[PDB]
């Protein structure tokens, strides 16, 4: 059960992410079953690092929420050759390893630093000009942007 | 709610409830004792007067009718809560009286710790001293034993001591405190005693006909001291369940006996909390802090 | 298009076309730039083009420009359109009940009276001065953190004292300075009916 | 913000009479779209007064 | 010299308001001279 | 006038003892910037060290984000001319009397709509503190600041008060030095600060990586490697910073050579890496190879 | 920027408000009346 | 996850347990912050209480 | 369209009081309903008995046109406001001025009282309003932001507490304690000289030569137009029973239904004997406290009092 490109048609425009189960099967199943679960409706982008990262996907929207398909969290599915070397790196970040939950990050540029601290799981095969637009927008001092941006529709590929 | 209390000229050092939990006692530097209604809107009615130095300890009886108070001005004093007026001036105490402890459900008597180098027994009726155990140094904390036949004391030697009222020599000495003894409290079991100390480590013991002879049972982390060296005071729950402490970090410390976890390290305060009172009936806490006010937390 | 998953080895897509409908190849050891992706761009002054939660072009931002979420800024036609009401018994047509009213009375009275009495004591000018209030004790957490400054402590606790004002001291500063009036507010939008130009006849009348 | 005393009573009556006129019609019953010639309706008003006074 | 508003003109834009920007690319825009 | 919670100054100006003592006077004197009355808090700097006082309006401070006593920036701590240019920053603060008063008035009006956390305006949209600023930034508290003046008596001989000369009884500086007479208003306006020009000369002569001649020299020699390094670690140093074409880790000479896939990527990695690409603690030298 | 100038007319005077009493016409009787 | 408190809100009226008060936030630190721009400050340059 | 409006009876002229020597510009009623008070452009403030219309007393303090008067519900005070830039506080137990609020810079076009606290609002031609503390004569707040004469001001206890309509043709609702403008309504095309608040409906109307408009508190949302009265509108005054009187400046006064917006009556009185016909115009309207009588203050120096018609029925006066 690996939804190839999962659609999150966000308020400002669509996104679709292809996750490589061969590279990241576990968080791939997490993201597939999660988008199919639709519990993401109402996630406000929980962090905006302009031109570096876009991160969201928390039922809390503060940074201390989010739970997985497996309980609270699961381990990472770490890769040898997959990097955050460019925009559209879709990897759920951790505040400590083996604690990956519901919050999802989407890169905006080369982020080779969190490689080895985040299992890079795939890429946004749709909505990347929109991702640049989003990573442009003005955020407050706490990366919850002044714009309350949420996804319209969260679902898998068929 | 939040229910922060105020009205004190200075820091609040000592706070407790009615052994009913009907009216509330707080006091500190101001050399008088404020009393309140705990419920309603937390109303403030009456203030005891007289005590020349900072009232170093308030102590109820266990029913809630008479009031003992050890003040730094060389004296302990008895007062009628019915009135607020002093029944006795237990004088004779040669220096700063820190602590007072009236025996619960036993005959009328108090054991008093002070800044002289003595532990003193006194009677409410005679205006006379019953005993005095000179170990060598000022006595900072005193709590009885539930038979009222031993006297527990915490002083400056980190060596928690207990006297036999009848054999009059050092009955129990137990050691393991990393620095000076600052607070003693006998749980409602009658058996376990709770002790705080600035050394960041607080201890539990059990004073029984038999305890393992090395009775350091439970230990809690978090209490702080600083260049202030203010008085530190602790309590059990009325159920012997939650360990209540204050400290000089502005964090009130709420632990459990069982898992010894941090149940709460609660902020809110501006001053160093100098006493926590648990309600004899309610999940109600009053935090007497050196920010010249109080808190009443509901948990 | 993009070579298949498991068959994407060996090539590095550098022009955004090899993304097909988009996509980064995380296992391909390059910075992936499908559809303007990857590049930190020139810092240009267009403010965030937002969109409503239905997908429209919310010029309410251009209206409320540089203004807080308190301001009501009517610039939609759905404000121009006449609502209809027929119930003298709706919630819409009901004032706040006197409990809120007495609350707001008490708050108003309080803040009012404090600002009054400060402006009134202005007409004291001979202040029968009260003395200097108790000393301030404040805990300061510098944002500068480092072992070398404050000789290694992460906080400083500071005593503020109020310095005496000399009684026989005239005013100190030239208060009467004139400048033009500051720029007003973000202009409101003119929500007017369609205006009609007059006949030249009328004009001559 | 000086009071109106005894020497500014006539001057003030006219400040306010001709203000009131300029509020009154020459900007609230126009439809002389261009630029409503208020400067000239005020000239009529002062000549109407001279003619009243001279009969 | 003592000219209190004289030089407000040859020196600086006297009382300045920066044109407010909206929804477009204004930075790299600039203008040629006389 | 203004009303404050406490001053804004660097650690150097701020002090050393854990308990600082400062006295407050409301509407004490005139910010030479806002020109109007301010509050004045006076801090005891150090043992026998000159008591300082707050010397600018708190709004006059939040304007440029500098020290209300120390006068240097609060993040780096170099002359404001420098710090601005190190952000490439270009402020339009007006200068003439009426223009400046109008500017100050509307400035305080616009700053009244703030939350008291950070300077207003381009002070955030220039927050890319360049390693140039980071490197010109002083490291330790140059606490010579709180030493007194030259006791003009004690310069001529006269300071007959014993050791209590109110001022450091040393040799007075020859004012021929450009580091002598910097008018406080000019130093605040970023107006021809000779100390700032000295910082410009220093940050111009300070070592940075050099460019080669021909574009087809896309091999980059990193000198001083050591045998704790990996080829994948040299990569992760220079890998997502562009694309690398190849790398030769010379273990017979303790160096490296990155042949790149983007010239500007090579420039980014290497020039940012000059002597400061410190992965596992070894001072590598980024250059363009032969 | 609060000046110390002053006025003969701004001296304190008439510092109590006469409240409308029971017999005159208090807002209570106005609450009642027909 | 259950009740946690917004770390930027300091006026919080519900009595938080240990984790219900000081649960740590998910994600990385903002590298765009000068130490001053990372530190919690009530004032421009450092918090006072 | 709308439901069908309630049928209200008509009103008929029944008294015409004549004692003033210049335009009569403002009118107000006692709390307890014994007397009303007129302030006129002959600079006097007259106090008339409301039963018989006899003049009980005339006070002369002002230097020019009295442009507004009001009487305090909480204290034995009358507050007058004039074109001499002065606002006066008459105490009615000696019949004497006791208090004067100084600080406006041009004629004071109108004035209102807060019903709960003791504060005063006055609007003037220097394009500002001011909030005075009744008791210490001090300006607590200067509501600035309009850009022309602030023709009228009303205050209420609910929120927002202060509504000013001006001659730059906009309305502003102000926060009192904050002392600044919440909402700015720019729907009218010509100067706004009258605004009124419903006694029991959290709603308010605002008139201009274009058309009356109805709006909804507290954020000022459009509700309906009311049209037909195409003349400079000097007064709006609303009954308890949904009667809304709109009196204009060319003499005519129309009566409407507050709710459906249906103008059911049109009165055109005749000027006092020696007046020109261009000296017909209405400056003030007021319902009495029984809300049975309607007084009007006219540009021909008369006070015209209208009463409710007791012998008409829906079949005498069909509703359209």
């Amino acid at each position: 059960w690996q939804p190839p490109n999962v659609y999150l048609e966000t308020s400002m425009g669509i996104i679709v992410l292809e996750l490589y189960w061969k590279h990241a099967p576990k968080t791939c199943k997490n993201f597939a079953e999660l988008a199919r679960r639709g519990y993401y409706n109402g996630t406000k982008f929980h962090r905006i690092i302009k031109d570096f990262m876009i991160q969201g996907g928390d039922p809390t929207g503060t940074g201390r929420g989010g739970a997985s398909i497996y309980g609270k969290q699961f381990e990472d599915e770490l890769h040898p050759d997959l990097k955050f070397t460019g925009a559209g790196i879709l990897a759920m970040a951790n505040a400590g390893p083996d604690t990956n939950g519901s919050q999802f990050f989407v890169t905006l540029a080369p982020t080779q630093w969190l490689d080895g601290k985040h299992t890079i799981f795939g890429r946004v095969c749709q909505g990347i000009g929109m991702v640049n637009r989003v990573g442009m927008v003005e955020t407050n001092s706490q990366d919850r942007p002044v714009d309350d941006v949420k996804i319209i529709k969260a679902y898998p590929s068929g | 709610p939040i229910m922060l209390l105020s009205g004190h000229e200075g820091e609040v050092y000592c706070c407790k409830f009615h052994p009913n939990g009907s009216t509330l006692a707080s006091a500190g530097f101001d050399r008088l004792i404020l009393l309140w209604n705990v419920y309603g809107d937390c109303d403030n009615y009456a203030t005891l007067k007289g005590h020349s130095g900072a009232v170093m300890e308030l102590h109820y009886n266990t029913d809630g009718s008479m009031l003992f108070s050890a003040s730094t001005d060389k004296t302990v004093a008895v007062w009628d809560s019915e009135t607020g007026e002093r029944v006795k001036r237990l004088k004779g105490h040669t220096s700063f009286v820190n602590s007072c402890y009236p025996a619960r459900r036993g005959p009328q008597l108090v054991c008093t710790g002070s800044d002289d180098g003595t532990v003193k027994l006194w009677d409410i009726r005679k205006k006379a001293a019953i005993q005095t155990f000179q170990n060598t140094y000022q006595v900072l904390a005193v709590t009885f034993n539930d038979t009222s036949d031993q006297i527990i004391s915490g002083g400056i030697d980190n060596d928690i001591k207990v006297w036999d009222l009848r054999q009059n020599k050092l009955t129990y000495t137990m050691r393991g405190h990393a620095d000076s003894v600052t607070g003693l409290s006998l749980s409602s079991e009658g058996s376990y005693l709770l002790s705080n100390a600035m050394d960041n480590t607080v201890r539990v013991w059990d004073v029984r006909p038999f305890a393992p002879k090395e009775r350091c049972v439970k230990i809690f982390q978090g209490n702080v001291h600083n260049f202030e060296k203010n008085l530190l005071r602790c309590s059990w729950s009325p159920d012997g369940s939650k360990i209540a402490a204050g400290s000089a970090d502005r964090f009130v410390y709420v632990w459990d006996t069982t898992s010894r976890r941090i149940l709460y390290k609660l902020p809110g305060h501006a001053g160093s909390i100098n006493e926590v009172a648990f309600h004899p009936d309610e999940p109600i806490i009053i935090s007497a802090s050196s920010d010249k006010r109080l808190y009443m937390g509901e948990i | 298009e993009p070579p298949p998953y498991g068959y994407r080895k060996g090539w590095i897509p550098r022009l955004l076309e090899d993304f097909g409908d988009g996509g980064a190849f995380p296992e391909i050891h390059v910075a992936q730039y499908p559809l303007d992706m990857g590049r930190k761009k020139k810092m240009s002054n267009a403010l965030a083009i937002q969109v409503d939660s239905e997908g429209k072009i919310k010029y309410d931002a251009i209206a409320r420009q540089g203004q807080s979420k308190d301001k009501v800024i009517y610039s939609k036609y759905t404000d121009l359109v006449p609502k209809e009401v027929m119930n003298a018994d709706d919630p819409d047509l009901q004032r706040p009940d006197e409990e809120a009213i007495k609350e707001i009375t008490e708050k108003t009275r309080v803040a009012l009276e404090k600002s009054v009495s400060q402006k009134v004591a202005a007409a004291m000018p001979v202040r029968a001065a009260d003395k200097l209030a108790p000393a301030q004790y404040i805990r300061y957490t510098p944002s500068q953190q480092g072992v070398a400054f404050n000789s290694g402590a992460k906080q400083r606790v500071i005593r503020m004292v109020e310095m005496q004002k000399d009684p026989m001291e005239p005013p100190r500063f030239k208060i009467n300075k004139k400048i033009p009036r500051g720029p007003p507010s973000p202009p409101a939008p003119v929500m007017h009916s369609p205006s009609r130009k007059m006949t030249v006849k009328e004009q001559q009348e | 913000a000086k009071t109106v005393t005894k020497q500014r009573v006539e001057s003030h009556f006219d400040l306010e009479l001709r203000a009131a006129v300029m509020h009154d019609i020459l900007d609230m019953m126009p439809e002389g779209i261009k630029q409503n010639k208020a400067r000239t309706i005020l000239q009529h008003l002062s000549e109407a007064w001279r003619c009243w006074k001279a009969n | 010299r003592k000219r209190k508003r004289g030089v407000d003109y040859n020196a600086e834009i006297p009382f300045e308001k920066k044109p407010a920007l909206g929804f477009y690319d204004t930075s790299e825009e600039n203008y040629q001279a006389l | 006038w203004e009303d404050a919670d406490f001053p804004i100054l660097c650690q150097t100006c701020l002090g050393e003892n854990p308990y600082i003592r400062m006295t407050k006077e409301k509407y004490g004197k005139e910010c030479k910037i806002c020109a109007r009355p301010f509050t004045v808090f006076r801090w005891c700097p150090g043992v026998r060290m000159r008591f300082k006082k707050t010397e600018v309006c708190q709004t006059c401070s939040k304007l440029k984000n500098v020290c209300q006593t120390c006068l240097l920036d609060l993040e780096y701590g170099l002359p404001i001319q420098v710090r601005d240019a190190g952000l490439s920053f270009k402020d339009d603060m007006p200068k003439s009397d009426v223009n400046k008063e109008y500017y100050t008035q509307n400035m305080e009006r616009e700053i009244s709509n703030s939350d008291g956390t950070r300077p207003v305006g381009m002070l955030g949209k220039a927050t890319s503190t360049s390693d140039m600023l980071l490197k010109l930034a002083r490291t330790t508290p140059y606490y010579k600041r709180n030493r007194p003046h030259i006791c003009s008596f004690w310069v001529k001989g006269e300071c007959k008060r014993g050791e209590e000369c109110p001022y450091r009884h040393e040799k007075p500086t020859d004012p021929d030095d450009p580091l002598a007479d910097q008018n406080i208003k000019d130093r605040y306006y970023g107006i021809n600060d000779p100390v700032a020009d000295k910082l410009l000369k220093r940050a111009s002569t300070m070592p940075r990586l050099d460019p080669p001649e021909d574009k087809t020299i896309t091999t980059l020699y990193v000198g001083g490697l050591g045998d704790t390094i990996t080829e994948t670690d040299l990569r992760n140093h220079f890998y997502q910073f562009g694309e690398i074409r190849t790398i030769t880790v010379v273990q017979r000479q303790q160096c490296a050579f990155i042949q790149f896939a983007t010239r500007q990527a090579a420039e980014v990695a290497a020039e940012k890496s000059f002597n400061k690409l410190i992965v596992n603690g070894r001072r590598l030298n980024v250059k363009w190879g032969r | 920027q609060l000046s110390k100038q002053y006025s003969s007319r701004d001296l304190p005077s008439h510092t109590k408000i006469k409240y409308r009493q029971t017999t005159q016409d208090a807002p209570e009787e106005v609450r009642n009346r027909d | 996850t259950g009740v946690h408190l917004d770390p930027a809100v300091k006026e919080v009226q519900y009595n938080p347990t240990y984790e219900t008060m000081f649960a740590p936030e998910f994600g990385p630190e903002n590298p765009f912050r000068t130490q001053q721009m990372a530190a919690p400050r009530n004032m421009l340059s450092g918090y006072a209480e | 369209t709308m439901p069908k409006p309630q049928w209200h009876p008509p009103w008929k002229l029944y008294r015409v009081i004549s004692g003033h020597l210049g335009w009569v510009r403002c009118i107000a009623v006692e709390p307890g309903n014994q007397w009303f008070v007129t302030g006129s452009a002959d600079r006097t403030i007259k106090i008339w008995d409301l039963a018989s219309g006899k003049l009980k007393l005339s006070l002369t303090g002002h230097i020019s046109t009295v442009r507004g008067v009001i009487v305090s519900t909480r204290s034995p005070y009358l507050f007058s406001c004039g074109e001499d830039k002065q606002v006066k506080c008459w105490d009615l137990e000696y019949n004497k001025v006791i208090r004067h609020y100084h600080g406006h810079l041009s004629a004071v076009y109108g004035l209102d009282l807060h019903p709960t606290i003791d504060v005063l609002v006055t609007c003037s031609r220097d394009s500002t309003a001011r909030i005075w503390d009744v008791r210490t004569k001090a300006s607590v707040h200067t509501l600035s932001g309009h850009t022309n004469a602030v023709a009228t001001v009303r205050c209420q206890a609910a929120e927002p507490q202060i509504i000013t309509g001006s001659h730059d043709t906009t309305i502003r609702l102000w926060d009192l304690v904050a002392g600044k403008t919440r909402v700015t309504l720019t729907n009218h095309k010509k100067s706004v000289r009258a605004v009124v608040l419903h006694p029991r409906h959290y709603t308010f109307a605002s008139g201009s030569p274009d058309n009356i408009k109805q709006w909804k508190f507290p954020d000022g949302s459009f509700i309906q137009n009311l049209s037909g009265h195409n003349a400079i509108i000097n007064t709006l005054t609303v009954n308890s029973d949904g009667v809304l009187v709109s009196g204009a400046d060319n003499g005519t006064m129309h009566l409407w239904d507050w709710r459906t917006g249906y103008n059911f009556q049109r009165v055109h009185a005749a000027v006092q004997p020696g007046s020109l016909d261009s000296e017909s115009g209405i400056f003030a309207c007021a319902f009495d406290q029984s809300e049975s009588r309607l007084l009007t203050a006219e540009a021909d120096k008369t006070i015209k009092v209208y009463r409710e018609d007791d012998t008409a029925t829906e079949e005498t006066h069909p509703v359209s």
